[PDB]
């Protein structure tokens, strides 16, 4: 199902930018080998400074800079928290976890820090 | 000249004050224009609104 | 002859049509400042409540600014000095006039007055023949369209 | 024009700074950060801007003192 | 200041060449123009709920004092005028609730009552503690309700008052509930949504009112009463 | 009459056309809101105050102050004011 | 007073505001971008908002270099929080500096644990007391002492605010307790 | 206009460097593949709008957060997203939001 | 006049639209937001006064004269908001039912209570049997209009 909105995507992109290729007289031939190639791809001190009594208050850099998670991209409606305890009203939607490929319109969502 | 007050007694009719005679109106009404065209001659004095 | 109800509907015209006005200068007020509208509060109650409220009470009649020469002493205190008087009051009628001097033909009885208005019976004073009362049996069109 | 402007500003600013010293289009046109302004507009400069303009001076062959001409 | 004038005399009164007869008329007050105009606005607002002239005397009075310490001339002049317009009909012992006012304005009903406080702060001056009898006789009367009936709520909600049967809760919702509890009482029973849309209140708040005050409905009632339906035939919602 | 509104219908509407991303301005971008003024200038020779103030987005005052540093203001009938960068 | 030391309940602290000036120019956007757990919308405010959950806090920092920090359960932890977020800064490799912190209001409560009677008490000190319980379901008390703001329920609840000194809640709280235990139910 | 964001994808870096062995082979132009780029995010936000339909619920702990120029930027850790007919759980995500 | 002639006059011809002045140096789109105003049928109501508590009550002739009230009653009236929008909303109406204001009542017209009871209860109300009307009351004055 989804596998075949990606062809979908495929068939509206090259579809649409054919006339770009037409326009700038590139050839049908380079079109479908980058659907091609595409698709193969696909699959004193204490007054001033005594703030180094708090030196390590640190976390790990590891969780942004790496990126050996997934993602997720997507859009946002709204947006809300509570102290510690946050709500989020999100729409439109690509996701990809532990390999596989996903999507929704809308996703509302809760989590605590 | 202003006709002394003898001749404007207002009229008060209760209240207190309420009685300011409409001569006297209109005699505060030339005294307001005539300070301000006096200020007008002190102050930015134009032309046509001085006429 | 315009009786009570043409001579509320002249102010009533007036007044309703000036109500429109003040709710014309309210709703583009409401347009203005970034919107916030409430029908309900652009009514003025009073040009209406008060304004019949105010001619009816002293006799005058209408802008009172302005309109107030010849329609004056319209409306009047119901005399209740017997129960005659009040009958006569209710129905007596008036002719305006210029006032204070004239002299010609609208004060004596016009034959067509028979079976109209009173033969004798007008005020023994200054304004002889010009306030005039209505006879026994006489009546008054309210009138219709006419299509 | 608004460009343009951007010229006369930076020029006031390099007079305001004390100097006059003229410069070429292009070191102005970088200078004001205007290099990619294209041919035509800069044909527009050299050919209005720079020669009907009532009070520049050229020197050096470059243009410099656009702001004032009254007092010197 | 001064008189007026205005045009009227067929003319001569040039204009000369353009169309303005003599001239035009001038403005006297303009620093207090807009006192004028807060005069207008609340004789509006008093009209508009069919308020006595008298408090819209001490409303007006209210005002001038306020605005003559100009201790609050930052504030919205129409919040002000509304806020005297609350405390004049408090201070004359008929009280209108806060959502009443805003009602007849265009002011929020949380910028009234912090207008309220601040005023009071002001004068340096403090009002009566609302009661359920003063608001009983309006509501009751406005649902065309017998005056026998709203003599019984007044009564189920004075004793109710007064066996403290709702220490968590707000004069006004509580006269609803015993107004509901009247109604469902006798053969005209108005609905929660009807009593709701007198007394403003959400419906759900009188529910739960009731449902706190029904477990002592017969002590609360006048022996004197007229009963249509008995108190073991009251239904429940 | 009177359904009591306690927060004015159509003023609670613009209090949530407000509670989508308002009150403030930039300013703050000062060389890009120039690019603005330059684009704007390019259409025309002068132009209103407020519609610089719909085309910028920014504080009134910070517009004057630089509009004051590039420019000169025209004034006609009735305090109609149109400002100009001094073309030439 | 030990006559009634059961007054001596020690209502408990909840929240502390303090500021605390960095004594730099910083760039929120900059700040926004690089720091983690931090919040940034200056299309709806001018401040970047950072939140620990050590002695559970947060702090909101401005671009002139003053900032203000809150959610703290004392003054110590507060200069605690106060301190990990300037570290944070200068672990930003910004011009960080512990300069002019100071308390700014200070937050208690408490319960009594028996019902008032808020008719009693809003007669009684009509010239101070306030109470609109068609609007707020509460009562607010003005001390002029301890310039403190009091909230009062029928519950017997009650919250204290407007505070600089933890003194000046107790002195508070033992003054009014007597009688509010006087309009007991 | 759009958004870039969704050139960062695997489908969208795919894409680019599809365009990029299109550059190498010196096919096709720079400001090209940047016009089809641009009509790829339009024809795939239209794909979204028209024909994606469906709808995801999720719950999680939060491990970071950011907002900048309008841009969410989160990480969550121990996410599990469900749905009427399936359920996914994974150690940690990172979500990127626009509006 | 209270049959006819006032609904008359507020069906006559005042139909009030305005068109903000939106879209100014800047406009495209779609929409100058436009309102149009429009009043059907006219309601009178009995007599009535409204105590200060603001509970309102019928209001007796009697009455109104000792206690110098204006003898009058509520008038209101159907008005409707049309939203034809420049495109996208066009079938926007609402319906609301409106005080615009008091008119005075005349004495036992149609529209004066007095005129349905019968004699025994006109005598109950402290009312003449013999008193004729057709006089307005007005802050305790009672006042007839003068042909």
């Amino acid at each position: 199902t989804v596998p075949k909105l990606y062809r979908s995507v495929i068939e509206d992109v090259i579809n649409d930018v054919r006339d770009i290729f037409l326009d700038d007289g590139v050839d049908e031939q380079v079109l479908m080998e980058l659907k091609t190639l595409w698709e193969n791809k696909l699959m004193g001190q204490v007054e001033e400074e005594p703030l180094n009594s708090e030196d390590d208050v640190s976390d790990e850099e590891g969780q942004e800079l790496f990126d050996t998670e997934n993602v997720v991209v997507c859009q946002y409606d709204k947006i809300h928290r509570s102290k510690n305890k946050w709500k989020f009203h999100l729409k439109d939607g690509i996701m990809n976890l532990n390999g596989r490929d996903y999507i929704f319109s809308k996703a509302i969502g809760d989590a605590e820090w | 000249p202003v006709p002394p007050l003898s001749v404007r007694p207002a009229v008060v009719m209760q209240g207190s004050a309420r009685n300011q005679d409409d001569l006297t109106h209109k005699l505060a009404d030339i005294v307001k224009i005539n300070n301000q065209l006096r200020r007008n001659e002190q102050n930015g004095a134009a032309a046509h609104v001085i006429a | 002859l315009d009786l009570a109800g043409p001579l509320l509907a002249f102010l009533f015209r007036g007044m309703f049509k000036n109500l429109l006005k003040e709710v014309r200068i309210y709703a583009q007020k409401f347009i203005d400042r970034g919107k916030d509208f409430n029908l309900e509060l652009a009514i003025k109650t009073r040009i209406i409540s008060d304004g019949l409220k105010y001619s009816l009470a002293t006799g005058n009649w209408g802008d009172q600014k302005k309109a107030h020469q010849a329609r004056a002493g319209v409306s009047q205190v119901l005399n209740r000095l017997t129960f005659a008087s009040t009958l006569s009051h209710l129905r007596r009628l008036n002719s305006p006039i210029g006032r204070d001097g004239k002299l010609a033909k609208p004060r004596q009885l016009h034959n067509t007055l028979w079976g109209m208005v009173c033969p004798a019976e007008t005020p023994e004073g200054h304004a002889v023949g010009l306030v005039k009362n209505l006879a026994l049996m006489a009546y008054i069109s309210v009138g219709s369209q006419p299509s | 024009f608004g460009v343009l402007a951007k010229i006369v500003n930076y020029m006031k600013t390099r007079h305001q700074r004390g100097d006059t010293h003229p410069l070429t289009l292009d070191e102005i046109l970088d200078e004001t950060q205007h290099l990619d302004i294209g041919l035509k507009q800069k044909q527009w400069l050299m050919t209005e801007a720079l020669v009907n303009n009532p009070k520049i001076e050229v020197i050096d062959g470059k243009y410099a003192f656009k702001p004032k001409y009254n007092v010197r | 200041l001064s008189t007026m004038i205005g045009k009227g005399t067929g003319a001569a009164s040039f204009d000369e060449f353009g169309n303005s007869k003599y001239q035009n008329r001038r403005t006297m007050s303009s620093s207090d123009r807009a006192m004028m105009n807060a005069f207008k606005e609340i004789t509006t607002m008093a009209d508009r709920i069919n308020l006595p002239r008298n408090i819209v005397d001490r409303t007006n009075n209210l005002f001038k004092q306020v605005y003559e310490q100009k201790s609050l001339k930052g504030r919205a002049n129409d919040a002000i005028a509304s806020a005297c317009l609350y405390i004049a009909c408090r201070q004359e012992g008929v009280p209108r609730t806060f959502k009443e006012i805003c009602a007849v304005s265009r002011i929020s009903k949380k910028e009234i009552g912090r207008c309220f406080k601040l005023i009071l702060k002001a004068l340096e001056t403090s009002v009566d503690l609302i009661t359920t009898g003063d608001f009983m006789s309006r509501f009751c009367s406005n649902l065309c309700l017998p005056k026998q009936v709203q003599m019984a709520a007044t009564h189920i909600a004075r004793k109710a008052v007064e066996l403290d049967l709702v220490p968590g809760r707000s004069p006004i919702s509580v006269a609803a509930a015993a107004i509901y509890m009247a109604s469902q009482a006798s053969a005209e029973k108005r609905t929660q949504k009807e009593i709701g849309d007198i007394a403003g209140v959400a419906d759900v708040t009188i529910r739960q009112s009731y449902r706190l005050i029904y477990p002592r409905a017969p002590d609360l009632f006048p022996t004197d009463f007229k009963f249509d339906t008995p108190v073991d035939k009251l239904p429940q919602l | 009459t009177n359904y009591k509104p306690v927060a004015n219908h159509q003023y609670n509407i613009e209090y949530e056309r407000k509670k989508k991303e308002d009150g403030k301005r930039a300013r703050a971008d000062k060389q890009h809101v120039l690019d603005m003024l330059f684009s704007a200038f390019e259409k025309h020779q002068y132009y209103n105050l407020k519609d610089l103030v719909d085309i910028t987005k920014q504080p009134v005052v910070y517009l004057k102050e630089i509009l004051k540093e590039i420019g000169v203001q025209n004034v006609k009938g009735i305090h109609k004011n149109t400002w100009e960068l001094k073309p030439e | 007073t030990p006559a009634s030391e059961s007054s001596g309940i020690v209502p408990q602290l909840q929240n502390i505001v303090s500021t605390v000036n960095l004594g730099c120019k910083l760039d929120l956007k900059t700040i926004a971008l690089r720091a983690r757990n931090a919040e940034y919308n200056p299309k709806r405010f001018a401040a970047v908002i950072m939140r620990i959950r050590e002695p559970r806090t947060t702090a909101l920092i401005f671009s002139s270099g003053k900032m203000v920090c809150t959610g703290a359960k004392s003054e110590e932890q507060s200069r605690l929080a106060a301190r990990k977020y300037a570290r944070v800064v200068q672990k930003l490799g910004f011009p960080a500096k512990f300069l002019d912190f100071k308390i700014q209001n200070m937050v208690g409560s408490c319960d009594v644990k028996f019902p008032i009677r808020l008719e009693g008490l809003v007669l009684t000190h009509q010239q101070f007391s306030s109470y609109e319980p068609e609007l707020f379901p509460g009562l607010i008390y003005r001390m002029i002492k301890p310039r403190i703001v009091l909230l009062i329920f029928v519950s017997g609840k009650v919250v204290l605010t407007g505070a600089k000194v933890r003194a000046e809640i107790y002195e508070a709280f033992e003054n009014i307790y007597p009688i509010l235990k006087g309009f007991r139910k | 206009m759009a958004y870039q964001l969704y050139r960062n994808t695997t489908l969208g870096n795919s894409l680019q460097e599809s365009l990029d062995e299109l550059i190498q082979s010196q096919q096709i132009t720079p400001q090209l593949a940047l016009q089809v780029l641009l009509q790829f995010d339009k024809a795939i936000n239209a794909a979204l709008a028209q024909r994606v339909r469906n709808r995801v619920n999720f719950r999680g702990s939060l491990n970071t957060y950011r907002f900048c120029d309008n841009v969410w930027t989160f990480v969550l850790n121990d996410v599990e997203f469900r749905e009427v007919t399936e359920l996914i759980k994974v150690d940690k995500v990172k979500i990127v939001a626009c509006d | 006049f209270i049959q006819m002639s006032v609904q008359r006059i507020v069906e006559d011809a005042p139909p009030i639209d305005l068109q903000a002045e939106a879209q100014h140096a800047s406009g495209e789109v779609e929409e100058p937001p436009r309102y149009l105003l429009k009043f059907e049928q006219i309601y009178l109501s009995k007599p009535t006064h409204w105590e200060r508590d603001g509970a309102p009550s019928p209001m007796m002739p009697n009455e109104a004269r000792l206690r110098n009230l204006t003898y009058s009653a509520p008038l209101y009236v159907d008005i409707t908001k049309t939203v034809i929008k420049e495109g996208e909303e066009q079938l926007q109406t609402q319906h609301q039912k409106t005080f615009i204001g008091k008119i005075p009542i005349m004495l036992r017209s149609t529209y004066c209570l007095l005129n349905g009871l019968t004699d025994r209860d006109l005598c109950e109300l402290n009312e003449c049997p013999l008193d004729p009307g057709g006089y307005f009351i007005i802050n305790g004055s009672e006042k007839v209009l003068i042909a």
